[PDB]
C-alpha cells in the first residue's frame, strides 16, 4: 500500500511481525496535465484528443465525439457551421 | 532487422487445444505489441486478437473470447497464442505480426506492420482408400469417375489403362471440412462412341495402397 | 460589385474595388482568435476509489462543451446576420457624383441626361466623375 | 509517456515500487499521458494487489510534473521497534550483480 | 459475408492502370484508417499501404491509396507482372470492437478474357446404393482464375454442405475448380431440380440436374 | 398591413397579402426547436455518506439552470430587436409601380398626378399595377 503524506506532515504506521517498513521515498511537486492516451506517441501534433489521439489545427472548430484534449486545439461545436460568403438566392426575371 | 519466427506446424484432433510461440527479433519488444491473424486454407484474413509487450494486456476478436488465451514473456521475448476447443472450423495458417501500439485502450488507432511466415495448424485423418463412384453419361459426351473421401494425397487417375487421353481432364482435389479429398476426372467422348465402347476409369491411391478400375456405363430407366 | 451602362450606346460594365476589397476575411479571424481552457483528467481522480467525483468531473466537462458551443454558434449568426443584412452602399456612392441631373428610381439605379459609354463608366468607378463636362449642376 | 524510459523490461509499477534495476531518471513533464488503467508488476515478489490501492501509484506519481525516488531512507528497518531485524532478501528480486 | 466488401477479382492488360474498391460502413472505413495488404500464394501478407494514403519503404508510387466516406479504393497504376496478387484491405470496426477484412481481390495482369465451362454431374446410382449424394460441379477453361460458386434447391439459395476448391492453373495457363454439395438421398428425391452456378468476371454460367430425368 | 388613398373621391383602403403572410411564427419555431440535457441525480451519490459530492452536484445543476436561462433571454432579445425593427418595404414596393410620377413626401406617402379610386387601388395591391392608363412614365 501506499500513503501519501501532505506538504510537512508527518505519518504512522502500526505494525506486528512481518512488516515491510518503507524505506526510499517518493517526491512530486507540481503538476502535469494528464490524458488518457496509448504509446507509442508518434510524430507532433498541435493537439492530444482523448479519443481521436494526434491531431492539427486546421478550422477553429470541430464536430464529433468530444472528450479531454490538451493543447493548441479545435473547439466542440454541436452542429456543423458555416459562415456565409455570398448571397441571398435570387430567382432570375 | 525485425524478425518473427513461430513453432512447428501442428495436427490435432477435434477437442484438443494448440499453443503456438511467437519468437520477436530486431526491435524493443517491450515497446510493441503482438496480433494474431488467421487464413482458412484458400480464404480470407481474421483478425484474432491483441497482447502488450509492455503489460500484457490482451484484446480478442469477439467470437474468439473464452476460447482463445494469449500471453507473452518478456525474457525470451516471445508470445503465445493458446486456442481450446478445436473444431475443423480452426484449420488454418496462424500468422503473429508486430503490432505498433502496447498500452492504452487497443481502438485500432495504431497498426501491424511485419508478419511472421505462418505456422499451420491442422485439426485427425487416418488413411483411407477412396471410394469411386461413375458419373455416367447423358454430338459430344460428358462421362466422369467421383473419387471420394481419401487421405492423405495424391490419387491417380488413368483411363482405359493409359489408352484413353484425348478429352481427360483430372481435377485437383477438394478437401472437405472433414479432413478428408474428393477429386473427379471427366473425358469428354464421341455421342456415337457409346453404347459401343466401353470406358474405365482407373483410381490409384498409393497410400492405402487401393486400387480400382470403374467401369463407367449409360443409365436405363 | 460594380456598375452597368445602359442606351443605345450598347451596355457597359465596371467594378468598383473598395467594395470588394471591404468584402467576410477579417470576420473570419476574429472568430478563430477565441480560446479556451483545456479539460483534461484531474489528478487525484483515481477510476477504482473515486467514481463518484469522477462522475461529476464528466458532467462539468459535458456541461462546459454544450455551452461554449452554444456561445459560438451564437457569434456565427449574428456574423452572418451582418454578412447578409449589409448588401445598397454603392447606390450611395453613385448618387454622390451626379447633380440632380438624374432621378432616384428605387431600382438602385438613376436616369441620367446625357449618355454614358465605357470610358465614362470607369471614371465613376474610380470615383474621378464630376460632371461639368457634361454641363449639369455640381454637388 | 512513460514514467521512465530506459529502465527497459520494467513497467511504471516496477518504477514505482522500486524493482531491483528498474531505476533510472525519471524525467518531468508539463503533459502526462496515462497508458495503463489497471497497471501491472513485472516482476520480483509475488503482490496480492488487488487488496488495495497500490495498482494507481504510477498513475498517481503521473500527475505531477516533478518526480523522484528520494534518498536515504525514512526509517532504519533494523533498529525499529519490536526487536533487532535481520533484513530479508529474495530471489525473484536480483540486483545489479545477480541473487 | 465479409463486412468490408471487395471485388473477388479486378483485371488489366499490362501498362494499364486498374482499381480495387473496398466497401464498408461508418462504424468501420467511415470512421477510421484503411490498411492494404498484398499476398503472393504461399507467403506472408505483405503491409502495402498504411493509414489510407501512406506507403511503406519499398512501395513504389505505383501504388496508390484513396478513401471517401465509407468505401476505401486501391489503384494500382503502370501495370506489371509482379503486381499478380491478392489484395485486402482492413479497418477496424467500432461495432464488432476489432479489425476487419476485405475478402481480397484477385489482381491478374497475358491472355484473353474466357468465360468458364461448367458440367453438373448428379449422384451415380452407385452411390445412392450406399446411401450418400453428391452433385458435382466442374469449372474449366475460365481466365483469370476466379470464381464465385452458388448452389440453389429447386429456386432458393443452399449453403451447408458445399465444398468449392481454389482455382487451379491448368494445362494451358487457363483454370479450373470444383464444387461438390453433399446430400442425403432423401433431400435429392424432395426437389423439383438443382442448380450449380458459376460467377465469372460479373457474368453466371448456369446448370441445372432434376432427380426424376435420366 | 396596407395602403390607402386620398381625394374627392373619399378614402380607400386596402392591404397587402405577402407582408402579412411573412410577419414571427417561424421564428418562434426556432426558439421551440432548443435542446438541452437532463439534470438528474447522479447514481453513486448516496446522502449519508458522501454530502460534499452531492453539494458539489447540486452547484453544477444551479450553475447550468442560470447560464442556459442567459443564453436564452438573449435569443429572445436579438429576436424581439428584429421584429420590431423591421416595422417600410412596403413603401419601397409601393415606389416600384409609379414612375417618377409621384414624388417621396418621407412620410411614408407619395403624390400621385392622378386619382385613385378603391378598383384602382386593388390592382396595386395585387401588384398589378402599371400606369400606361394613366399615362405617365413607366418604370
Ligand atoms: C501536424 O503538422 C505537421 C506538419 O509539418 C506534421 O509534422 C510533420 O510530419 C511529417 C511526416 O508526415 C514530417 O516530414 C515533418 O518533419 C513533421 N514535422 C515535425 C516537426 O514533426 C504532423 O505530422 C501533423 N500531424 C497530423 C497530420 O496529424
Ligand atoms: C468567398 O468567395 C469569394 C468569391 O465569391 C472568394 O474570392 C475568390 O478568391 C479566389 C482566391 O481565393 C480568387 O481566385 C477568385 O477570383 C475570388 N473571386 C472573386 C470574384 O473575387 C473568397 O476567397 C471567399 N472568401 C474566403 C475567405 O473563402
Ligand atoms: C546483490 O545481491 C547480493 C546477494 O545476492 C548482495 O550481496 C550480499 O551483501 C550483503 C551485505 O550487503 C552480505 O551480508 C551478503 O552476504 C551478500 N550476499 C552474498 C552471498 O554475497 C549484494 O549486496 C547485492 N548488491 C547490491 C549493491 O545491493
Amino acid at each position: 500500500d501506499y500513503m501519501v503524506q501532505k506538504s510537512g506532515k508527518t505519518g504512522t504506521i502500526t505494525y506486528q511481525r512481518g512488516i515491510l517498513l518503507p524505506q526510499k521515498v517518493w517526491c512530486a511537486s507540481g503538476r502535469s496535465k494528464v490524458i488518457k492516451g496509448s504509446l507509442p506517441l508518434i510524430g507532433e501534433a498541435d493537439c492530444l484528443h482523448e479519443k481521436y489521439g494526434g491531431l492539427n489545427k486546421s478550422k477553429p472548430y470541430y464536430t464529433g465525439e468530444h472528450a479531454k484534449a490538451i493543447g493548441n486545439c479545435p473547439i466542440w461545436v454541436k452542429t456543423p457551421l458555416k459562415l456565409a460568403n455570398g448571397t441571398k438566392y435570387r430567382p432570375p426575371a | 532487422q525485425v524478425q518473427l519466427v513461430q513453432s512447428g506446424a501442428e495436427v490435432k484432433k477435434p477437442g484438443a487445444s494448440v499453443r503456438v510461440s511467437c519468437r520477436a527479433s530486431g526491435y524493443i519488444f517491450t515497446e510493441s505489441g503482438i496480433t494474431w491473424v488467421r487464413q482458412a486454407p484458400g480464404q480470407g484474413l481474421e483478425w484474432m486478437g491483441w497482447i502488450s509487450g509492455y503489460s500484457g494486456d490482451t484484446k480478442y476478436a469477439q467470437k474468439l473470447q473464452g476460447r482463445v488465451t494469449m500471453t507473452k514473456d518478456t525474457s525470451t521475448t516471445t508470445a503465445y497464442m493458446e486456442l481450446r476447443s478445436l473444431r475443423y472450423d480452426d484449420t488454418a495458417v496462424y500468422y503473429c505480426a508486430r503490432d505498433v501500439q502496447y498500452s492504452g485502450s487497443y481502438l485500432g488507432a495504431y497498426y501491424f506492420d511485419y508478419w511472421s511466415p505462418g505456422t499451420l495448424v491442422t485439426v485427425s485423418a487416418s488413411t483411407k482408400g477412396p471410394s469411386v463412384f461413375p458419373l455416367a453419361p447423358s454430338g459430344t459426351a460428358a462421362l466422369g469417375c467421383l473419387v471420394k473421401d481419401y487421405f492423405p494425397e495424391p490419387v491417380t487417375v488413368s483411363w482405359n489403362s493409359g489408352a484413353l487421353t484425348s478429352g481427360v481432364h483430372t481435377f485437383p482435389a477438394v478437401l472437405q471440412s472433414s479432413g478428408l479429398y474428393s477429386l473427379s476426372s471427366v473425358v469428354t467422348v464421341p455421342s456415337s462412341s457409346l453404347g459401343t465402347q466401353t470406358y474405365i476409369c482407373n483410381v490409384n491411391h498409393k497410400p492405402s495402397n487401393t486400387k480400382v478400375d470403374k467401369r463407367v456405363e449409360p443409365k436405363s430407366c | 460589385h460594380g456598375y452597368t451602362s445602359h442606351g443605345a450606346h450598347g451596355v457597359a460594365v465596371a467594378a468598383d474595388l473598395k467594395s470588394t476589397q471591404e468584402a467576410i476575411t477579417k470576420n473570419l479571424n476574429s472568430l478563430s482568435e477565441l480560446e479556451v481552457k483545456n479539460l483534461q483528467r484531474l489528478s487525484g481522480a483515481m477510476d477504482e476509489l473515486h467514481n463518484e467525483i469522477l462522475e461529476l468531473d464528466e458532467k462539468v466537462d459535458d456541461l462546459r462543451a454544450d455551452t461554449i458551443s452554444s456561445q459560438i454558434e451564437l457569434a456565427v449568426l449574428l456574423s452572418n446576420e451582418g454578412i447578409i443584412n449589409s448588401e445598397l452602399a454603392l447606390e450611395r456612392k453613385l448618387k454622390k457624383m451626379l447633380g440632380p441631373s438624374a432621378v432616384e428610381i428605387g431600382n438602385g439605379c438613376f436616369e441620367t441626361k446625357h449618355k454614358c459609354n465605357q470610358t465614362c463608366l470607369d471614371r465613376i468607378a474610380a470615383g474621378t466623375f464630376d460632371a461639368g463636362e457634361f454641363s449639369l449642376p455640381t454637388f | 509517456g512513460k514514467l521512465c524510459p530506459k529502465c527497459l523490461n520494467c513497467t511504471d509499477l516496477d518504477v514505482a515500487l522500486g524493482r531491483p534495476k528498474c531505476t533510472g531518471k525519471i524525467p518531468s513533464a508539463r503533459v502526462s499521458i496515462l497508458h495503463e488503467v489497471r497497471p501491472v508488476t513485472s516482476g520480483c515478489f509475488p503482490i496480492m494487489h488487488d487488496r488495495t490501492k497500490i495498482r494507481q501509484l504510477p498513475n498517481l506519481l503521473r500527475g505531477y510534473e516533478h518526480i523522484r525516488l528520494s534518498t536515504h531512507n525514512v526509517i532504519n528497518a533494523e533498529n525499529a521497534p519490536g526487536g533487532p531485524y535481520k533484513i530479508g532478501t529474495s530471489g525473484s528480486c536480483p540486483n545489479i550483480t545477480n541473487g | 459475408q465479409s463486412v468490408l466488401t471487395q471485388p473477388p477479382s479486378a483485371s488489366g492488360t499490362p501498362g494499364q492502370r486498374v482499381t480495387i474498391s473496398c466497401s464498408g460502413s461508418s462504424s468501420n472505413i467511415g470512421t477510421n484508417y484503411v490498411y492494404w495488404y498484398q499476398q503472393f500464394p504461399g507467403t506472408a501478407p505483405k503491409l502495402l499501404i498504411y493509414r489510407s494514403y501512406q506507403r511503406p519503404s519499398g512501395v513504389p508510387d505505383r501504388f496508390s491509396g484513396s478513401k471517401s466516406g465509407s468505401s476505401a479504393s486501391l489503384a494500382i497504376s503502370g501495370l506489371q507482372s509482379e503486381d499478380e496478387a491478392d489484395y485486402y484491405c482492413a479497418t477496424w470496426d467500432d461495432s464488432l470492437n476489432g479489425w476487419v477484412f476485405g475478402g481480397g481481390t484477385k489482381l491478374t495482369v497475358r491472355q484473353p478474357k474466357a468465360a468458364p465451362s461448367v458440367t453438373l454431374f448428379p449422384p451415380s446410382s452407385e452411390e445412392l446404393q450406399a446411401n450418400k449424394a453428391t452433385l458435382v460441379c466442374l469449372i474449366s477453361d475460365f481466365y483469370p482464375g476466379a470464381v464465385t460458386v452458388a448452389w440453389k434447391a429447386d429456386s432458393s439459395p443452399v449453403k451447408a454442405g458445399v465444398e468449392t476448391t481454389t482455382p487451379s492453373k491448368q494445362s494451358n495457363n487457363k483454370y479450373a475448380a470444383s464444387s461438390y454439395l453433399s446430400l442425403t438421398p432423401e433431400q435429392w428425391k424432395s426437389h423439383r431440380s438443382y442448380s450449380c452456378q458459376v460467377t465469372h468476371e460479373g457474368s453466371t454460367v448456369e446448370k441445372t440436374v432434376a432427380p426424376t430425368e435420366c
